[PDB]
DNA sequence: TGGAGAATCCCGGTGCCGAGGCCGCTCAATTGGTCGTAGACAGCTCTAGCACCGCTTAAACGCACGTACGCGCTGTCCCCCGCGTTTTAACCGCCAAGGGGATTACTCCCTAGTCTCCAGGCACGTGTCAGATATATACATCCTGT
DNA sequence: ACAGGATGTATATATCTGACACGTGCCTGGAGACTAGGGAGTAATCCCCTTGGCGGTTAAAACGCGGGGGACAGCGCGTACGTGCGTTTAAGCGGTGCTAGAGCTGTCTACGACCAATTGAGCGGCCTCGGCACCGGGATTCTCCA
């Protein structure tokens, strides 16, 4: 009977920018459907990548060339800063 | 007993999305801080729309962000609107987009 | 081999040796070494039930397991123990052909070495029941007369190629061990053995093999086995097609990585193949040594000066090496035996019986002759300074130390442990090494100003391209005042500055080789100028203009074909006397006996080529006084480098 | 009645379909169009409401971006009037059938 | 009284060619249009099927369906996928 | 030795399967090699995302019926099952 | 020992293939039918544009089939075409055409 | 001086390079532009002639569709004329940059 | 630090070039207006995959480019060439 | 108006050549047996949950006319566009030549699979309440005729 | 030629139903340690990639240039929005209902692991021959004259 979604952590960042705001539940909805597309748009990508360079490993260089490979330049550019934001403040912690 | 979240300082979780890189099967040797890469980028392109679907919204003046709002916020860019061009939208419609000749004379 | 007593082998060091040693022996882990505790075993079916098991809460047995891997090792070793019966028989074949030549072996087969110091036994040369020869070959140019040791070693390659087996001569890289190769091969050709042979050395060594090939034996026909895949398949068409009856070069991977070259040199099929400095013949586990074992050829030479090291797969690189059917035996067991990797819980070389077959392999089929036996006098006299060189010694104190390591810089995210690569990068440790050197590469007499007036009268030259003004200026301030003392002269169009009043009158180490231009100006040692750099090289070039005049640089390219173009214009008294090698090209072959003083104005901080590259300079009877003369300034990165900090007791 | 220029309820109506995106078509027909489609394939197959939902948003979504599409190529054509060569050439461009 | 394919109804279509924004057609447009959509439909639709077929399921439900608007390119957010 | 596989031996062996009398180009093999390269992971990608889709650690030939069924076109799917019951039935019926 | 090709009496390097399935990172177990099932369509495939390619070659009386018959051969079925529209050959071009205004002068 | 009809030899030209498969392109200067333009983005790197031939049959193959396509917007705006228009309708339609 | 340097050349895509690119398009009547704009048509196209290319190369960590890099290029937007060894 | 002729297409034979067939050779991968377990098949049950009835009713749909307005035709003109010429030039041939960079063993080693306890986030059930729908309602603004 | 009328449009009241916050099981990320094996990365080496460099020359740049479609207007026409009056059926609601996904258990078999061997093939090489240029030479052709 559980199911699973990221409505709640949709939720929190939702309320970390817009605290005021609603949304409805067909866009909750719709933004998970949206985060599973990308996020399994840039695994695949990613692991494609890996074949490539036959490397059964994988690394945030891989994860920062797909979304290099994905993304446009300002959309790109914000998402290695913000990729590489945090990885080792994880890291050291 | 730490999570990875919190010890990023971010909010997608990285563990069930190590999980569903595991079982999901796409790579062999899955590295610890890809998918901490993975969900920090998911997180900014999260909130990225967020932002312009709550600015539609309050054009509209209202508290619930709708598909109407998403169907703005994404065609009023035209890099998340690259990224979401084959992208059909529930309850979605498009911006007024009049033309010349539809004018009447 | 057996299985019962090898069984009982395997019983026997399951019974007998220690924790260490059982999981040396059966390449277990301390855990099942002692599981030495369920030692004893009646027999290796009482191991049978002796698994050690899974934990106890509050998939294989190590019976067939521990059985099967020490009965392989035990296997591997009464191999061993057969190839050290047929090596050390054969190396009693080659003690009689030395007591054939009545002459004093002076090392035994227990280190694996062998070692001559002088004929004499000159007194009593040749005596008629030996593979000994007195006489130098004829076709050898007698040019050189082939000394003591050479004579010796010639000999000693020709009783080898008689015993139909392989064989190293291994001595300590002064004495020219390719100088008697191919002395040894001009012997041949006096014994009609006209080929075909193969020589394999890197290309950087064919420096001295092809222009030895070309001037100490002129006579001997010599094909080269260099060039591109297409060279060398045209090459191919001259050979396998045989328009040539020659006698005697390509390199190890060359030959060892691509097959159609391994299959052209098996239908070559030749009698004697050469290779110096084998490193994958000191690797058991080295398929190119394999590749070269598929030579066709009753004799091969391994020129090594390293003595051998106490691994029981070098050993048996060698043993493999120099026996014929051994190699052609499949030594499976043998590679097992090389699996565990000298472990602190596992050393199969610390196994006893390993040490036993490390002592006991060691083995007369290593001609080794240290220089000390038969000995160039390494006078070390660090050099002299003019207050220059040392007046920027502290300025690039402070460019070589920008501000790089022992703080924190800003950064994203947490990132502190990948900073470590920038001190003793590669361009500020050789601008530390020239600091040592002729201190007018730098930014001192043409720093950045003066070169916006080389820019500023390049307009008016056919030199002018669409954009240099700048681009003239940002490729001649980054070359520094020894590159722009030999283009500003000679470019006719800005030659208000073109001579900077040759400050290298006044410099540190051009008069210390200035010092030693007195064995080159007042005397007949012919002096070698090793260096390390080619800005250097042009040092060289220009600053022997001063008192002995610069005849031309020596080009560091006579390593292609035969190339004689830069040494032939040699061997003068004073005009012709200062020629530039360096530690780029290989020391594993002599020139004539005439070059003895080679000068190293830029040292090397590594000891690989100094035993080689100074070959030119031992001998028992080369023709002058020889020395050798490193330049190493007191307190710079030079006298750091250099390997004389300290030792150690035993 | 009041005579209104032609064009200008239609206009209206262009602004209300831009602003308010909701569905068109009514469901009863469209199920049973579904249901005569899905009976060439198998025969009595169920579906969800939600799925011929998405199915009624999927299809509009498509046909709009061919309207815009042919549109634009009336615009071209110097016309405010469309004809169906106008959808050949759009799915020539996207390359659908011709 | 009706086959499906004109159920549709060119009032629907002009609404349509509304949220379109074509201002005016000709008396061609509308079967041309229905059978265009019947066959984009009919396209994907087959492949639900053939899902549900997989799924070993006679019920289709809309997951299967955005699965060949995916194959078909189509792609929706608002039903999970 | 310097190895590595392509499918030319299998393509000239359909080639002279179907027509022993005709020869090709080297760079059309070239097509045809990632031609095949192409069919095969297509069907693939295909089978995986059936496989998540229908909750599957496993994929069986059962899988690639209706994998070849969703990524075809009808007719090639008419002769392409037919020849994959047929291929199996001989796999497994016979030996 | 007959090979899972000759197991099916086939042409293609179904270990091989089978192999690929194992490696290619896909599912987690493969089975046996599947590369059986997977090399005879792309047998199938192979058949059909090869048998178009040796049509064009008689064609164009040619022994070695150029890519250009390869061209003609996805540019003139359907279901060929449907599968691989999105395609490009080398050194292929397009098939020829001339519009209908494109005529010459009468 | 024999002067044809204006097109004919075009027409015959269409003939011959749809007959044809070669190349069409320069290498030379097709090649230090898309050095040009990867040196914009990282200066100094290099290729493949395999590659950079793959990179001009590539770019022919993808305009030679937006030339029949722009042929078709023609023939649907009645010109034999080709113009600018046309070719942002066709990376209008197919939404490729217009 | 001497190295060369060379841009533009998009005018090295000639306008007879385009000509006869537009009769392997297959069209007769060409208007003056059209040899400028095609060059950035096909820029905007180039620069959308040859980044894209040596963003394979850097995390493939190289200095050349393969015929391999220009095909995984084009499989981005599913434009897919074959025989280039692909 | 049929001809006609330079332009153009088509064609047998010339003689390479260069890929293409074809044969060897060694190595790796496959084809074999057996475990083995766990997922998958299959059986069991059931319960939400599409179908599918019927009642009513609102509005969307359907036509009449209608006219007018938007598409079609044709006249013209013009200006832009193909089309042989020239020259010029840059590309290709092709040759050479060097070197940074691709290639492959090698050696750790650390970095990441994996097992179990838990606890703690974290999804499911359930009121809740307040936004936004839902419906009048009086005012701003713009269509359509002055 | 502003004004009359129709429609937007914030104003103001209802209600109600999605949002949400918490219980609350619950299960799973995390720890934490074993462990082992791909990755880093070293280092030394060939090689394809680059840069230059020179001659020959197809072809591009510039040009005439005449004429041909693009276009512009505009006359006509016909059909399509756009009313207003039937209409009808979609929908909304509700009640079976049965059935089929949607699970459960529960056994089992099929593929994954792991070694052998042998031969398929892969690479090198070698032979050789179909086609690919010319190459004159026969057969078409269609812009321009009878």
């Amino acid at each position: 009977k559980r199911k699973e979604s990221y409505a709640i952590y949709i939720y929190k960042v939702l309320k970390q920018v817009h605290p005021d705001t609603g949304i409805s539940s067909k866009a909750m909805s719709i933004m998970n459907s949206f985060v599973n597309d990308i996020f399994e748009r840039i695994a695949a990508e990613a692991s494609r990548l890996a074949h490539y360079n036959k490397r059964s490993t994988i690394t945030s260089r891989e994860i920062q060339t797909a979304v290099r490979l994905l993304l446009p330049g300002e959309l790109a550019k914000h998402a290695v800063s913000e990729g590489t934001k945090a990885v080792t403040k994880y890291t050291s912690s | 007993a730490k999570s990875r979240s919190n010890r990023a300082g971010l909010q997608f979780p990285v563990g069930r999305i190590h999980r569903l890189l595991r079982k999901g099967n796409y790579a062999e040797r899955v590295g610890a801080g890809a998918p901490v890469y993975l969900a920090a980028v998911m997180e900014y392109l999260a909130a990225e729309v967020l932002e312009l679907a709550g600015n539609a919204a309050r054009d509209n003046k209202k508290t619930r962000i709708i598909p109407r709002h998403l169907q703005l916020a994404i065609r009023n860019d035209e890099e998340l609107n690259k990224l979401l061009s084959g992208v059909t939208i529930a309850q979605g419609g498009v911006l007024p987009n009049i033309q010349a000749v539809l004018l009447p004379k | 081999i057996d299985t019962a007593a090898l069984k009982e082998e395997v019983l026997k060091y399951m019974n007998r040796c220690s924790t260490q040693d059982l999981a040396d022996m059966t390449g277990c882990t301390l855990a099942e070494a002692e599981f030495v505790a369920k030692r004893p075993f009646p027999d290796l079916e009482s191991a049978l039930v002796v698994k050690q098991p899974r934990p106890v809460i509050p998939k294989t047995p190590l019976g067939p397991r521990l059985v099967g891997i020490c009965m392989e090792i035990m296997r591997g070793y009464f191999v061993v123990d057969a190839l050290i019966r047929q090596c050390e028989q054969l190396g009693g074949k080659i003690q009689r052909g030395i007591e054939a030549w009545g002459l004093s072996n002076t090392a035994t087969s227990d280190e694996g070495e062998t070692s001559l110091v002088n004929f004499d036994q000159k007194s009593f040369g040749t005596p008629a029941n030996s593979s000994f020869i007195t006489t130098p070959p004829a076709s050898f140019s007698p040019d050189i007369k082939l000394q003591d040791y050479q004579i010796i070693g010639i000999n000693w390659l020709y009783l080898l190629y008689e015993l139909k087996l392989a064989g190293i001569l291994a001595d300590e890289m002064g004495l020219g061990k390719t100088c008697q190769t191919i002395a040894f091969f001009s012997l041949l050709m006096d014994k009609n053995i006209n080929g075909p042979h193969l020589v394999i050395a890197p290309a950087s060594t064919m420096e001295n093999w092809l222009r030895e090939f070309a001037k100490f034996c002129p006579k001997l026909k010599i094909e080269l086995y260099y060039g591109s895949q297409v060279e060398r398949e045209e090459i191919r068409e001259r050979i396998n097609s045989n328009k040539d009856s020659y006698n005697v070069l390509t390199t190890y991977r060359l030959a060892a990585t691509s097959k159609a070259d391994r299959l052209f040199l098996r239908n070559q099929k030749f009698n004697v193949c050469v290779y110096d400095e084998g490193h994958y013949l000191k690797n058991r586990a080295s398929e190119r040594y394999r590749h070269l074992m598929s030579i066709p050829a009753d004799f091969r030479v391994l020129l090594t000066g390293t003595p051998l090291q106490n691994n029981l797969k070098e050993l048996i690189s060698l043993l493999a090496f120099i026996l014929p059917h051994v190699f052609d035996y499949g030594l499976k067991s043998l590679d097992v035996i090389f699996t565990m990797k000298k472990s602190p819980e596992s050393d199969f070389e610390r196994a006893l019986l390993s040490e036993q077959r490390v002592s006991r392999a060691k083995a007369p089929f290593v001609l080794r002759r240290k220089k000390s036996q038969v000995l160039k006098t390494r006078i070390i006299e660090f050099c002299e300074f003019s207050e220059e060189e040392r007046r920027r010694y502290d300025d690039f104190a402070s460019k070589q130390s920008v501000n790089s390591l022992l703080v924190m810089k800003t950064n994203l995210d947490t990132n502190a442990n990948l900073a470590k690569k920038k001190s003793t990068a590669g361009f500020v440790l050789v601008q530390l090494r020239k600091l040592a050197d002729h201190p007018m590469l730098f930014r001192i007499h043409y720093k950045d100003d003066i070169l916006r007036q080389m820019a500023k009268a390049i307009m008016n030259e056919p030199q002018y391209k669409k954009a240099n003004e700048l681009y003239i200026f940002e490729d001649m301030q980054y070359m520094s005042d020894i590159e722009l003392h030999n283009l500003c002269c000679k470019f006719p169009s800005i030659n208000s500055f073109q001579l900077k009043d040759e400050p290298w009158m006044d410099a540190t180490k051009v008069r210390k080789l200035k010092k030693l231009l007195t064995n080159a100006v007042e005397n007949g040692d012919r002096v070698v100028l090793f260096s390390q750099f080619t800005q250097v090289l042009d040092i060289l070039q220009l600053v022997m203009k001063s008192l002995n005049l610069k005849f031309l640089r020596f080009d560091g390219s006579t390593q292609v074909d035969f190339r004689q173009d830069l040494i032939d214009q040699f061997y003068a008294d004073e005009s012709i006397n200062v020629f530039l090698l360096s530690t780029k090209a290989g020391g594993f072959g002599i020139n004539l006996a005439c070059a003895n003083m080679v000068i190293l104005y830029d040292v090397s901080f590594n000891p690989f080529d100094d035993l080689q590259a100074e070959d030119r300079a031992h001998r028992v009877g080369q023709k002058k006084e020889v020395t050798v003369y490193k330049f190493v300034v007191k307190d710079t990165i030079e006298e750091h480098i250099q390997r004389l900090a300290n030792a150690k007791i035993a | 009645p009041h005579r209104y220029r032609p064009g200008t309820v239609a206009l209206r109506e262009i602004r209300r379909y831009q602003k308010s995106t909701e569905l068109l078509i009514r469901k009863l027909p469209f199920q049973r169009l579904v249901r005569e489609i899905a009976q060439d394939f198998k025969t009595d197959l169920r579906f969800q409401s939600s799925a011929v939902m998405a199915l009624q948003e999927a299809s509009e979504a498509y046909l709009v971006g061919l309207f815009e599409d042919t549109n634009l190529c009336a615009i071209h054509a110097k016309r405010v009037t469309i004809m169906p060569k106008d959808i050949q050439l759009a799915r020539r461009i996207r390359g659908e059938r011709a | 009284l009706r086959d499906n394919i004109q159920g549709i109804t060119k009032p629907a279509i002009r609404r349509l060619a509304r949220r379109g924004g074509v201002k005016r057609i000709s008396g061609l447009i509308y079967e041309e249009t229905r059978g265009v959509l019947k066959v984009f439909l009919e396209n994907v639709i087959r492949d639900a099927v053939t899902y549900t077929e997989h799924a070993k399921r006679k019920t289709v439900t809309a997951m299967d369906v955005v699965y060949a608007l995916k194959r078909q390119g189509r792609t929706l957010y608002g039903f999970g996928g």
